């Protein structure tokens, strides 16, 4: 017994307190951070990312994350890539009916179903058909750390 | 994770999570 001290060997629910729907961008960043134990609240993330209440852009999000030492990259991946090496909590850009733009946190994509954590919703799982309809493109992939595998 | 390289800033400026499109 005690072969390996698995850090966070259990899945938990990150209870992020929502304020406004524009906070969604900061709430996403918060969700991933707190998921790995990093105490970064969407409130503090809002002032960190320079959250614009008319257009919270991914440009500010990624830079502020990296200011925390939390490495992030803004990449473009297609639906086919979702079935490749997608195993990240990630801030993806979705636009509903070309009207309302929000960020959703991707957890994993399996059986053509994309498991997302929408800051405005609970835990919703969209099929490729549903997801690609609103998801134009744009994923801010987040690194849980640099050499965080070590201890 | 390394999926690829990051794109131009304009792509990130285009990406938004609290914005509204089709302004009309």
């Amino acid at each position: 017994s005690n072969a390996m001290l698995r850090r966070l060997f259990k899945k938990k629910y990150v209870c992020v307190r929502q304020y406004d729907l524009t906070d969604a961008g900061a709430a996403c960043l918060s969700s991933i951070a707190q998921y790995y134990g990093l105490k970064m609240s969407l409130a503090k993330i809002r002032e960190m990312t320079g959250t614009d209440t008319q257009g919270t852009n991914a440009y500010g999000l990624i830079h502020a994350a990296k200011q925390l030492g939390f490495s992030a990259k803004g990449v473009k991946a297609s639906k086919e890539d979702l079935l490749k090496d997608f195993r990240l909590p990630a801030i993806a850009n979705v636009i509903v009916d070309n009207r309302l733009a929000h960020f959703v946190v991707i957890y994993s994509i399996k059986n053509r179903i994309i498991t997302v954590a929408d800051p405005g919703k609970g835990i919703v799982r969209y099929s490729m058909d549903d997801f690609c309809s609103i998801w134009t493109g744009g994923l801010v992939l987040l690194e849980p750390g640099e050499a965080f595998q070590k201890g | 994770l390394n999926i690829g390289r990051e794109l131009t800033d304009e792509e990130l400026m285009e990406m938004t999570g609290g914005s509204t499109f089709s302004i009309q």
